[PDB]
């Protein structure tokens, strides 16, 4: 996000990618080499190595020529690592693999890697964009193994290749409007699948699929012929599932598929302002609180996101409109387990808020947040009575505080703005947690939670810290064009706990990103001349 | 008795 | 002389290489071998922005599959499907309709893209 | 309809495309997924060129695996493989039939080329030998260990005959127990049995 | 002004944190039967005592159970979907959950064995019953206990230790620690772990598992 269109190819020059350091400086000078994997998750090492990579291919200008199918050969490393599967990503993903040539996708794909496979496939698939090209889309039919033809002998593939290829696949049939392809997207979120010869359940993949499924038909819920009654059954079958209360667990419809449904639910009916459908959508603290509630907690934050963008119209920019219909209403204020579907309703409303005033800047929307920021900053990472109930609900609170500081830096984005520069700054620093000041496997898992969350919180204030200054100050998201929403809804997406699912999406608000920055230059000279009153007419 | 050891 | 034209078709010299497939039309000694340089011809006079030329060509490789008791080739699908999608545009959805059922018989893209032409060309029929 | 030696036709396919195309326990399963998702890759990726390529019959994989640089009936015996220029393909196409609607139909549904789809639904061969960590260990404490000893014995009666120590025991597979016979001062060294199980020869360490 | 004193209230910070001192260490709990304690005659429900016969295992089984079930309680074993780490093909987790001592489930793969216990809806155990028998099963017998918490698989946190060394009897466990308003445990997903068995065993059975939760006329 600091370096958008910074960088101009010379085509016959030669890109250089910085390896990570991943060294720390005390200011006792003693400095300290962290080493994969003893220190580390080895995942992690790599998987840095794949986001620095994507930043790398991201820096270079959308308008940039010469960038055809033979300069990422000739940048090509002669040995391919997670370094080159971001740049692959980074081309992709600003439109410069419009026609990539099929000689060398074959070259990339032939090693079983997963992120160079995933960089081409979410890249290749964000740079055509809805072409609907057979010669593409053939690839990640092969690529998924549940569209291969059923009762072919298994072929080896990642589920995370497998999420990796739904979501670039739903990106590809972008406003398609294509049943044959959408029902088969449907019925491959809620049936189960097969890894390692044993069947299993994913949430990461469910929501992948409810993600593409909300993509392909983005924009086709404002019907007020076939195809309106056809969306009808579409519709009300997602009800049905986010609706459905299940006294004993069906195998084939747990509560893994609610997150991918509602965020079909969601994109169907985007920028619609019906009301009916936000209604069985909006859930109302009042009910919920009297009764003992079911399915997972983490659903009301997208239920309510979702309810607040289908009302495209009054999403309110006042603190009443986060703190509508929201009691304690018990003696017992100390931080329970029960009031945890408050924390994801003021998650849910703020971050559809943020969404809303998207880099268009406010004072009173600013003032609100830091209010927000500065009460829920305390108390974050406080592991003082190790209680479960207070274990989980301070985990909700760090991710509540993770969804405000990014909500924070949206509104605000691309303007470089002072006190919210310093609360993502805090959070940045200082570790906190269990250690610090505020049987052998067992220690490792009890040592990834935390590491895992650490890392849960490190990328939220890092993208924050990239919106606040975002090109160089010189480029502004967008939010005018109907997918543009989609895009930036989707990028925003809180997978901030573990094992933070859909991660490579975090690379995705760049199509919404378009330069929104006027300065004066002057002719004779040829220098920038400020601080002239400009007139606007909007 | 299986379960045998290193 | 079709050589030719691939190479300043290559070349951007698309000013010349019309007049290069041209020149192979006539020498031709069948009519049959002129599919293949019937629809690469109109690609090129799509690629000087004037459709209306290129319609006439378009008549030709279509036709000659007729003429040749229905040959149903790959490059007279692609023609097909390309005749039909001008003809939505040109309001003629009578005219174009006939054109989908003809290339029902092609690739498993082709079918799909005709028969989806079909039913939008069938409800304003 | 037959293209001169002397003027080949080029086909799409360039020079370092054949160059791709011809590159190549639980680890010999691992190997063999990762060589069929690579044939299969490089199968539907490719087969453009060798789609216009061919005259009758036969397949684009067939052509792939013939590249030099339980099974089913092969389809004619052409191993041509992948080549820059061809001499026979003059473009001509077969009029439609009966058989090519049958055949574009059972396409409609796949969404892969049917080439490949018979590749994969064609059946892996399951041939492979398990010798591995034993499933069952019993108990026979204080065993013999003398270079001149011979033991354990077999009877039709899923019966095993053990000189643990001093003493005779019985193992019933069947029961899973231990029996114990006799026992003697000198220790035993082979044991046997004559008939059918009905009598056990037994050596001892003097004779 | 509403609005500024209750979002004091749902997130206290300068009352609540007291010195911040926390010892992080995990707490253990000890499960020994040969010392005689309010607290532990609390959670170990079948009594203090040579080896007992299988026979007498049988009977005391029961005789547990009939205790476990004779006070006013509600059993949900039944109301939650089960998925062990692995099967063996002899065993599934039903006769783990059949009540009956003489059958009993078996895992076989990797030697931290998972067992998960994933509910439908929002319910709030308060004790859970386990049974050991390290007389009748020490080569399988569940040496390390290592019990999680949490409302989903994602966010699956450590709740409690448990060390074996000889108890052959049921085995109950109310939870205090996380609230002890309630005196109950409210999660929606709960793993158990058995990273290593007795005399470096390799595989483990399980006899018995519950889960209990609280709460003229014309035939």
């Amino acid at each position: 996000a600091v370096a958008y269109a910074t960088e101009k190819p010379i085509s016959t020059q030669k890109w250089v990618i910085q390896p990570l350091n991943l060294i720390s400086v005390f200011p006792d000078d003693t400095k300290i080499t962290v080493k994969a994997p003893e220190d580390i998750a080895h995942d992690i090492v790599e998987w840095g190595q794949f986001h620095a990579g994507v930043s790398s291919g991201l820096r270079i200008s959308k308008k940039a020529t010469g960038i055809t199918g033979s300069w990422i050969a000739f940048n090509k490393p002669k040995e391919l690592d997670a370094y080159h599967g971001g740049f692959l990503l980074g081309l992709g993903l600003n439109g410069h693999l419009k026609n990539l040539e099929e000689w060398h996708i074959y070259n990339y794909l032939s090693p079983r890697n997963t992120h160079i496979s995933i960089g081409l496939l979410l890249g290749m698939s964000s740079s055509m964009k809805g072409s609907m090209d057979s010669k593409l889309i053939k690839v990640i039919s092969v690529h998924l193994v549940a569209f291969l033809p059923s009762g072919s002998s298994d072929l080896n593939i990642d589920l995370k290749l497998q999420t990796a290829g739904i979501i670039g696949m739903g990106m590809l049939y972008l406003n398609s409007r294509h049943k044959r392809m959408s029902d088969s997207i449907f019925a491959q979120l809620v049936s189960l699948l097969n890894v390692n010869d044993e069947m299993v359940a994913d949430e990461e993949y469910r929501l992948a699929a409810g993600i593409s499924l909300g993509l392909i038909n983005l924009g086709a819920g404002q019907t007020k012929v076939e195809q309106n009654v056809m969306y009808e059954d579409l519709t009300t079958k997602l009800l049905e599932i986010v609706t459905s209360t299940y006294d004993v667990e069906n195998d084939w419809i747990p509560e893994n598929s609610q997150i991918g449904a509602v965020i079909a639910i969601m994109f169907l009916f985007l920028k619609s302002n019906n009301f009916g459908i936000s209604n069985m959508l909006k859930v109302d603290l009042k009910e919920i609180l009297k009764a003992n509630i079911n399915t997972r907690p983490e659903l009301l934050m997208y239920r309510e996101w979702a309810s607040n963008m289908i009302l495209w119209e009054f999403i309110g920019d006042d603190l009443s409109f986060i703190m509508k219909d929201v009691d304690i209403g018990v003696k017992f204020s100390e931080l329970n387990t029960d009031l945890l579907p408050i924390y994801y309703t003021m998650a849910g409303r703020i971050l559809a808020m943020g969404i809303r005033f998207a880099s268009t800047g406010n004072l009173k929307i600013r003032n609100i947040l830091l209010s927000l920021v500065d009460k829920f900053l305390p108390l974050y990472q406080y592991p003082g009575k190790q209680n479960l109930d207070f274990r989980l609900t301070i985990s909700v609170i760090n991710v509540l505080t993770n969804v405000i500081v990014v909500s924070l830096s949206m509104v605000m984005c691309a303007s470089g703005d002072l006190e919210v520069l310093r609360r993502v700054k805090y959070l940045h620093e200082v570790a906190s947690g269990p250690y610090s000041d505020l049987s052998d496997p067992t220690a490792y898992l009890e040592d990834k939670k935390d590491i895992d969350d650490h890392y849960g919180k490190f990328i939220s204030t890092n993208l924050a810290l990239g919106f606040l200054f975002l090109g160089s100050g010189q480029y502004a998201l967008n939010t005018s064009t109907l997918e543009s929403i989609a895009f930036l809804s989707m990028s925003v997406l809180p997978t901030y706990t573990t094992p933070h699912p859909l991660q490579e999406l975090k690379h995705f608000w760049s199509m919404a990103v378009e330069p929104r920055c006027l300065v004066i230059k002057d002719i004779s000279t040829g220098d920038a001349v400020n601080n002239v009153p400009i007139e606007l007419v909007v | 008795l299986s379960d045998i050891t290193n | 002389w079709q050589v030719l034209g691939e190479c300043y078709s290559k070349t951007g010299n698309k000013v010349e290489a019309i007049k290069c497939y041209k020149r192979s039309i006539k020498a031709s000694q069948t009519v049959d071998q002129n599919t293949s340089i019937y629809y690469r011809l109109a690609q090129l006079y799509e690629e000087l922005e004037d459709l209306q030329e290129c319609k006439k060509f378009m008549m030709k490789c279509v036709d000659v599959e007729e003429l040749l008791e229905g040959i149903v080739t790959d490059e007279t699908v692609k023609a097909r499907l390309w005749l039909a999608i001008f003809e939505i545009k040109a309001g003629n959805y009578q005219l174009a309709y006939d054109y989908a059922m003809g290339v029902s018989s092609g690739t498993s893209q082709e079918i799909e893209e005709a028969r989806m032409l079909a039913r939008e060309c069938r409800r304003h029929m | 309809v037959y293209g001169d030696r002397y003027i080949p036709s080029r086909t799409d396919i360039d020079f370092n495309s054949i160059v791709s195309i011809s590159s190549m326990v639980e680890y010999q399963k691992e190997r063999q997924a990762h060589e069929t998702y690579n044939t299969l890759l490089k199968n539907e990726l490719f087969g453009e060129m060798l789609s216009k390529d061919t005259v009758g019959s036969e397949s684009s994989i067939d052509r792939i695996k013939n590249t030099r640089p339980e099974i089913t009936r092969p389809s004619s015996n052409s191993v041509r493989g992948a080549s820059l220029l061809t001499y026979q393909q003059r473009k001509g196409r077969r009029l439609s039939a009966a058989s090519l609607l049958q055949s574009q139909f059972f396409d409609s549904m796949s969404p892969v080329r049917p080439d490949s789809k018979q590749l994969l639904l064609s059946p892996g061969k399951q041939f492979r030998q398990i010798a591995k960590v034993p499933y069952r260990v019993l108990d026979a404490p204080s065993l013999a260990d003398d270079f001149y000893y011979s033991l354990i014995d077999w009877s039709s009666t899923d019966v095993l005959a053990v000189a643990l120590g001093k003493s005779i025991f019985l193992t019933d597979n069947n029961t899973g127990d231990v029996v114990h016979l006799c026992d003697t001062e000198n220790e035993y060294t082979s044991l046997s049995w004559i008939g059918a199980g009905s009598h056990l020869a037994v050596g001892q360490a003097n004779g | 002004i509403g609005i500024n004193k209750v979002l004091d209230h749902l997130a206290p910070s300068e009352l609540i944190k007291p010195v911040k001192s926390c010892h992080n260490k995990p707490s253990v709990l000890v499960l020994d039967d040969r010392i005689v304690d309010a607290a532990t005659k609390d959670l170990y429900v079948n009594g203090f005592q040579q080896n007992p016969t299988p026979e007498n295992l049988q009977h005391m089984f029961h005789q547990g159970i009939e205790i476990l079930d004779s006070a006013r309680m509600i059993n949900v074993t039944h109301l939650a979907l089960w998925k062990p780490s692995s099967f063996k093909l002899g065993n599934p987790v039903d006769f783990a959950l059949d009540d009956n001592y003489d059958t009993f489930w078996q895992s076989d793969g990797g030697q931290p064995h998972q067992l998960d216990i994933m509910f439908s809806k929002r319910m709030d155990i308060c004790v859970m019953a386990i049974f050991f028998s390290m007389i009748a099963d020490e080569s399988y017998a569940p040496s390390l206990v290592k019990v999680y918490a949490g409302h989903s698989p994602s966010d699956a946190r450590f709740y409690k230790m448990l060390e074996v060394r000889n108890v052959n009897g049921w085995v109950a466990l109310r939870f205090l620690d996380n609230r002890e308003d309630d005196q109950l445990l409210k999660c929606q997903f709960i793993r158990l772990l058995f990273p290593v068995n007795h005399e470096n065993g390799k595989d483990t059975h399980l006899r018995g598992i519950r889960l209990y939760v609280p709460s003229a006329i014309l035939r």
